[PDB]
């Protein structure tokens, strides 16, 4: 039986015509003090994967180990396997459903919301959910958390369903993405302004951004709206 | 001769255990493997035997990986020489595990010697039949070992071992006079591939394949990884321009 301690918050995604889009906040909360500021969510598997993960940060760091180890471990027992026999989301993406279940089911799970989001060796995109439940789907649009009430219907918007893929391009996803960011700093007390964005292509490879900041900030609002709702 | 072999951990009036110098015997048979520290770096040059044309040459390798760092190449029997790897790749595993940093080339010396010292300690197990020279780059810069099949490890600048073990190191030998600081990483590459055509003139009835890698500071990025392509052209005109 184990109760969260530290916690991120969100994952928002979606796919596009040459790859996928992860992002997330930087963010380590301890319920309500905000303890722990720029803990990268974002860990590359590979150059041809990014997996996100929310949730507990003690089991983030768990994972993080054990990814780096299944790189080091594709290359033992082969002459070659970093180009002959490539790595893929699909092998990280279900070592992690595996393992989560596993732990479930001894009653001390691993406590995180995860998306495997990268390209393939085939160049299909790939974007799927786990968690410690052991819950598995893979759909257009995904969010983890409270996104996934709050900045998913933005992105279904976009793209509805799987044959609606092509018609989004890199800068439609992205600025999307910025809008669910938008979305995510207002209205989440546990979000937070910065926010790291990783693009991944299947033409070009990964280009990592990190600490962007929301743009765009309306509060000018704020000044003409007085009281409670009745001033006397 | 007879008495106190029969098993590995009985003494003899002398002192010594004979079916483990007979370990020894066996990594004697084995092909022809060097190593070469550098101030910088590491090369690791091997003389994998072309048995046949029907065997497929430059993907079945005495190289392998420990960590994502550290270099291994052996000599003796093959398989026992895959299994001995294993166990460096459990605790290479397991130490970057607990402490978060990589295995330390000091602390791998230490740890894999006592494996091969717990096979020569019982009476009822067989030792290891291969030595393994192997090192790298970490924090605390290049170092490299060779490890005997006996339960000893020490530094070296070259290490040599195989049938053409004698020829190789008396190679490595004007290696170390000529340059005291071990050579730079670079000429080293067309160095390490010279001395295994001058030690395959004692393995001459076969066909021969060279194949190189390397773990240097500031050019394979402190990591270990396989040196190809242009290179590895190099390194075989160099040899074979001075065997001539």
């Amino acid at each position: 039986t184990q109760q969260p301690i530290v916690t991120g918050t969100s994952v928002i995604s979606m796919k596009y015509d040459n790859g996928v889009i992860i992002a997330a906040d930087n963010l380590g909360s301890y319920g309500s003090l905000l303890r722990f500021n720029g803990v990268e969510r974002l860990i590359p598997v590979g150059d041809n994967t990014v997996v996100g993960i929310s949730g507990d940060i003690s089991d983030m760091q768990h994972i993080e180990r054990l990814l780096k180890d299944l790189v080091t471990e594709n290359a033992y027992d082969n002459p070659l396997a970093d180009a002959e026999e490539a790595l893929e989301p699909s092998y990280i993406f279900e070592y992690l459903a595996t393992v989560m279940y596993q732990r479930r089911s001894k009653m001390n799970p691993l406590w995180n919301a995860i998306i495997v989001a990268g390209v393939q060796s085939n160049g299909d995109q790939f974007l799927r959910y786990v968690n410690l439940l052991g819950v598995t789907y893979s759909s257009p649009t995904l969010a983890t958390g409270f996104g996934a009430h709050m900045a998913n219907p933005l992105l279904r918007k976009v793209v509805d369903r799987e044959s609606d893929i092509p018609k989004t391009t890199v800068q439609v996803a992205e600025e999307a993405i910025v809008n669910a960011m938008r979305v995510l700093y207002y209205r989440d007390a546990r979000s937070s302004r910065n926010f790291s964005l990783a693009i991944i292509d299947k033409n070009t490879g990964l280009t990592f951004k990190k600490n962007l900041q929301v743009e765009n900030m309306k509060w000018d609002f704020a000044k003409d709206i007085k009281g409670y709702g009745t001033q006397k | 001769g007879t008495g106190y072999d029969l098993s590995n951990s009985v003494f003899s009036p002398d002192g010594r255990n004979f079916q483990v110098e007979y370990a020894v015997k066996a990594v004697e048979n084995g092909t022809t493997s060097i190593g070469i520290k550098c101030n910088d770096g590491v090369v690791f040059a091997v003389e994998k035997l072309i048995t046949s044309k029907l065997l497929v040459p430059q993907k079945n390798v005495k190289i392998q990986v420990v960590d994502r760092h550290i270099g291994c190449v052996y000599s003796g029997l093959i398989p026992d020489g895959r299994h001995l790897v294993n166990r460096g790749r459990e605790e290479a595993a397991s130490f970057k595990k607990l402490y978060k940093t990589p295995i330390p080339i000091p602390a791998f010396a230490d740890r894999l010697g006592q494996y091969v010292q717990a096979h020569t300690l019982y009476n009822s197990v067989r030792p290891f039949g291969v030595s393994t020279i192997f090192g790298g780059v970490d924090k605390n810069g290049a170092h490299l070992y060779m490890l005997e099949p006996s339960g000893s490890y020490w530094g070296y600048k070259g290490a040599a071992t195989g049938k053409g073990r004698q020829s190789a190191k008396a190679e490595l030998e004007k290696l170390v006079d000529h340059h005291p600081e071990g050579l730079s990483a670079r000429e080293a590459v067309k160095q390490a591939a010279k001395i295994i055509y001058l030690a395959h003139e004692d393995n001459k009835e076969k066909d021969f394949e060279l194949e190189i890698s390397w773990c240097s500071l500031s050019e394979t990025n402190g990591l270990h990884k396989f040196v190809k392509g242009d290179l590895l052209q190099e390194a075989i005109d160099f040899a074979q321009k001075e065997i001539n």
